[PDB]
């Protein structure tokens, strides 16, 4: 008991100073940022902004409750106020409240207090001007309290901070006029209380009504602030409508656009991952393993944690779909590996030409098929099987007769053995020739061509569309 | 796939598809694209009295789709009940690619200067002056004259310099803005 | 990052070969 | 109230003319409740349980008179009934199976990507039971195989069911994508195994093909001469196309510069 | 006119014969000159490669560029006279 009663005291003080000046200096120097320079948008405490909320995403959070200054809420959801002049004496009022907090029990626990808290700002009437200053002092504590899930009473809390995220998105619809440079940092807050708004829809089912609500708002951003708001929320839309059906595979067609430019980062590898999963859904090999590898290949630094290796998990997916698939086992993390254990010996049997070899990993991993989603594939890989099959015998052997063959190729009878080759050449497989009487297969290959000319002539508009999106980058980056 | 409806003859189907479509539109925004060429079937028909309406939802799917001066097309072939009612936000593009087109046809049949001028549908000009209302009625001087400067008519401009109340000396310093955008 | 995608959630062979000499 | 609606669900119909009194009478429920957007008190979805059986009965006709237009109407209106809002609806015995026969004409026609997508919807119903997914793509399989053989008799076992039409549009494209699939490029073969190839035991259309391949009609053997075919080069006329590359890509050289 | 006579020099003697003389050479013993270009291109680009890893090195820019730059690109515009006037030989043969 004396301990852990005297263990209590040391934790509260490290969030009493960082959780309390990382929005009073990034929110408040974003206050500075947005009088002057609008340059335009930079705005750089938005990305600051994101370090800072992704900081808290581990450790420590806020809430919850932990028992630590609960008077952080109405601390900055309060006085404004009002005329910048007069903010001025709310500014030294933190301090003031600094030292009521240094005194008396600084009220540690809120609770139910929060429905006054977060109508406060309702009652001060108003910011007046920093929408995005009120929005995020009103969820930085109830955005990290979504991760506590005690879905008791706080869920319709959460429900509150949709409703000022609405009030933000009134005003979203709105002013501008005219260059709402803050409406960049409200793409980004937004979009990650979007998430929110998934999270806390998904704790009991679908979240269809705002389907229709994330239409509202992805249409509504169109055309002005599309820019980095439409490519989060075309994200929000095709993750859960990957969840539920339908029709987002023609949808995003006559939703392109494209929509550039491409924001922030890893935002656009993630779209093409789950759009890879889209386009994956066409099965059209080439643009589904370069969506798939592009996905991955274009995303640092993680952690965490384990999506950044489902992406990879599902990214040669395709490639077993091509016929030729390299042994992984090579690749495999600490974590990596036991999530895909039963996905490892699929790929092996993918390498391998056997038939019983594949089906059995099928009886046995259907389970992880079930956690993955991914199955109607795997049925039909019986046909990349027969022809990586034929494949492998046919170039393998220098005769082969289709009766020996027929145990591989599982039928290869004295009739489809002039298919199985010859429709392969219509995918483009072996040149085997055969003239059946017995019949026997005789391989042989005669080809010397190209290897040139599509290589060289695209590496020409390859490298100079590039140094010229390097140009555009450069040349515009010498502001300073 | 509510479209699919209109492959039955009489019309009281159609009527029921378009008061399906006005209101899931919402996740069916991109659903009605590869079905347009079957919504061409009722805006070409004339004894079909919906095609105006008909041609309110094939502007909606255009609208999701990015088609805009498609929209005003079908805009002017959507009759009286596509004026009448604005909501959401559908009325500061549709007004914006009407204006424009609209000025720009303008200065295009200004440097004829008169003879064979291209042919002015009375809606797109309609919702001009009838639009102009919220400039006459809550008494903005400076968007009333922007669009009085839009027009690039003397007509229309000539009942802008004519509303009332003043505005009076304000002609002086909009010539002032004029000649400094002047062209 | 954290933030965005992430946080959501013939043998070698030694015998067979020496075999196939008594084999036939 | 209303009906008789079900009445003759039990017994079909003997011709057409009472699936259009059918239309007519389902027109009639158009006509009040319409498709939507009534969400009720479901009691006013009971009917549209009640309809959804006629509109699957009603794909049956559509499909006994194969017009295509009537059966993608009604399909639409049992996919949007399953895609509406609100999902929970009672079970009904064609609500499985009309996701995978159509599935079965879908990918045995040979469309290799709305198999994937027309199963995309959640893999769960999928999984459960009643599947009569393995018949087409194994079928399919047996497209490139190619059957014929496995095919026909695959052709004497089908789940099926009810849907008959849809194969037999099924059959005409698999038989000309065949011939479509075969060659350019083969090689050489004999006589009796081309006998093989369109099996019957001589049937016409083996000249309609040997005709149409063009390719060879040789005597007791086929021959893919000459040679191979007509033997690309591409000597210069990729030359012309080389000169242009560089034409304007030295134009984009010149727009560095 | 007395311009364009010491611009004989530079454009062509005539204006056709010296780029009809290199419609003789054309590619000729151009390609011995080109053997030493693709010399050129193993040699300085050889020690090519070793500057970008030095350059992680030092840390960074020596100033530099070695230059090193360039160059080969005009042995690419003597490939637009390849292209080119190779291209005339579809006119100059047929008709």
């Amino acid at each position: 008991p004396p301990g852990g009663g005297e263990q209590e005291p040391p934790p509260p003080p490290a969030p009493q100073d960082v959780e309390m000046k990382e929005e009073a200096a990034t929110g408040g120097g974003s206050t500075g940022e947005a009088d002057g320079k609008t340059a335009a948008a930079a705005a750089e405490h938005s990305q600051r902004e994101l370090d800072t909320v992704t900081l808290e995403d581990i450790k420590e959070h806020v809430k919850q409750l932990e028992k630590a200054v609960s008077g952080k809420e109405p601390r900055f959801v309060l006085r404004a106020l009002r005329m910048l002049p007069s903010t001025s004496r709310r500014l030294n009022h933190y301090v003031l409240y600094k030292a009521v907090q240094g005194f008396f029990t600084s009220n540690n626990a809120t609770r139910d207090f929060l429905l006054p808290f977060l109508e406060e700002p309702m009652d001060t009437e108003a910011d007046l001007q920093f929408r995005p200053r009120t929005g995020k002092a009103a969820s930085t504590p109830l955005l990290p309290e979504v991760e506590a899930y005690l879905q008791l009473l706080v869920v319709i809390f959460m429900m509150n901070s949709k409703r000022y995220k609405e009030a933000q998105k009134i005003s979203d619809d709105l002013m501008q006029k005219i260059s709402t440079q803050n409406r960049r940092a409200l793409d980004l807050v937004a979009a990650k209380c979007y998430y929110y708004h998934a999270r806390v829809y998904e704790f009991l089912d679908k979240l269809d009504v705002v389907r229709s609500f994330l239409h509202a708002r992805l249409r509504t951003a169109t055309l002005r602030h599309d820019a980095d708001g439409q490519a989060t929320l075309l994200n929000l839309l095709l993750r859960n409508y990957l969840h539920y059906s339908l029709y987002d595979q023609a949808e995003k067609l006559v939703s392109k656009s494209v929509f550039p430019e491409q924001a922030n980062n890893n935002e656009w590898a993630r779209y093409l991952y789950y759009t890879g999963r889209i386009k994956a859904i066409q099965l059209e090999y080439s643009e589904a393993r370069r969506t798939m590898t592009n996905a991955l290949r274009k995303a640092p630094q993680h952690t965490a944690v384990g999506f950044k290796q489902t992406v990879h998990k599902l990214l040669i997916v395709v490639e077993l779909l091509l016929g030729e698939i390299p042994d992984r086992l090579q690749f495999r993390q600490p974590s990596l590996k036991r999530s895909l254990m039963p996905y490892f010996l699929l790929t092996q049997a993918v390498r391998t030409g056997n038939l019983a070899k594949f089906n059995q990993v099928l009886d046995q991993f259907g389970e992880k098929f079930q956690a993955d989603g991914t199955y109607t594939l795997i049925i039909r890989l019986r046909h990349n099987v027969i022809k990586t099959g034929v494949r492998m015998i046919s170039l393998s052997y220098s005769r082969i007769s289709l009766a020996d063959i027929a145990q591989k190729l599982q039928l290869d009878s004295p009739e489809d053995a002039e298919f199985i080759v010859a429709k392969a050449i219509r995918d483009g497989v072996i040149e085997a020739s055969i003239n059946h009487e017995k019949g026997y297969v005789q391989s042989k290959e005669m080809i010397d061509i190209y290897s040139t000319r599509e290589p060289q002539l695209a590496f020409h508009q390859r490298i100079s569309f590039c140094l010229d999106i390097h140009n555009m980058s450069v040349k515009a980056m010498r502001f300073p | 796939g509510i479209i699919s409806l209109l492959d039955e003859d009489e019309p009281q189907l159609k009527e029921f598809a378009l008061h399906k479509l006005n209101a899931v539109v919402n996740d069916f925004w991109a659903e009605i694209s590869e079905s347009v060429d079957k919504i061409e079937v009722l805006y070409e028909d004339e004894g079909f009295r919906s095609r105006q309406f008909a041609a309110l939802v094939a502007s909606k799917v255009f609208y999701h789709l990015g088609a805009f001066e498609e929209s005003l097309n079908y805009a002017l072939g959507a009759g009286d009940l596509f004026n009448v009612n604005d909501n959401s936000e559908y009325v500061e593009t549709i007004i914006a690619k009407c204006i424009d087109h609209y000025t720009k046809q303008c200065v295009e049949n200004a440097d004829l200067p008169e003879g064979e001028k291209k042919p002015i549908d009375q809606r797109l000009e309609g919702i001009v002056n009838k639009m102009f209302q919220r400039c006459l009625d809550d008494h903005k001087y400076k968007q009333a004259i922007g669009i009085a400067l839009e027009t690039r008519r003397l007509d229309v401009f000539e009942k802008t310099i004519l509303e009332s109340n003043d505005v009076p000396g304000m002609l002086a310093y909009s010539l002032k803005l004029c000649m400094s955008l002047m062209q | 990052m954290s933030e965005k995608k992430q946080p959501v959630d013939l043998r070698a062979e030694l015998e067979k070969h020496g075999y196939k000499m008594e084999t036939s | 109230m209303y009906e008789q609606l079900k009445g003759e669900w039990n017994r079909k119909s003997p011709n057409l003319s009472k699936c259009g009194e059918e239309l007519g009478r389902l027109k009639l429920v158009l006509l009040e409740l319409n498709f939507l957007p009534t969400t009720g008190t479901k009691l006013t979805k009971q009917q549209l349980i009640l309809a959804r059986d006629i509109l699957e009965i009603g794909a049956q006709w559509s499909i006994l008179r194969k017009d295509i237009p009537s059966f993608e109407r009604y399909m639409a209106q049992l996919k949007c009934y399953y895609f509406d809002y609100k999902e929970q609806l009672p079970e009904s015995a064609y609500m499985h199976q009309l996701l995978g026969l159509n599935l079965l004409f879908l990918l045995s026609q040979n469309r290799v990507a709305e198999f994937h997508t027309e199963l995309e919807r959640l893999p769960a119903k999928d999984i459960q039971t009643n599947v009569y997914i393995k018949h087409p793509v194994s079928l399919e399989q047996y497209l490139m195989e190619g059957s014929y053989n496995k095919v026909f008799l695959a052709k004497g076992n089908i789940p099926a069911e009810s849907y008959t039409f849809f194969i037999d549009i099924l059959l005409d494209t698999i038989r000309d994508e065949i011939a479509g699939c075969i060659e350019k490029a083969y090689e050489k073969i004999l006589f009796t195994e081309a006998t093989r190839i369109l099996f019957f035991n001589t049937p016409k259309k083996m000249t309609d093909y040997a005709k149409k391949r063009g390719w060879v009609l040789g005597p007791n053997n086929y021959y893919s001469f000459a040679s191979q075919q007509q033997k690309p080069e591409d000597t210069t006329i990729p030359s012309t196309e080389l000169a242009k590359q560089v034409i304007e890509y030295a134009r984009q050289l010149e727009m560095i510069v | 006119m007395l311009l364009n006579l010491h611009k004989k020099s530079w454009m062509e003697g005539l204006t056709l014969q010296d780029y009809s003389e290199h419609c003789k050479h054309n590619e000729s013993v151009v390609k011995e000159m080109l053997e030493l270009a693709k010399n050129y291109n193993k040699a300085v680009e050889e020690e090519d490669k070793m500057t970008p890893e030095q350059l992680a090195i030092k840390n960074v820019g020596k100033q530099d560029p070695k230059r090193h730059l360039e160059e080969h690109v005009d042995v690419l515009m003597t490939s637009n006279i390849v292209q080119c006037l190779a291209a005339m030989l579809d006119t100059v043969v047929f008709k």
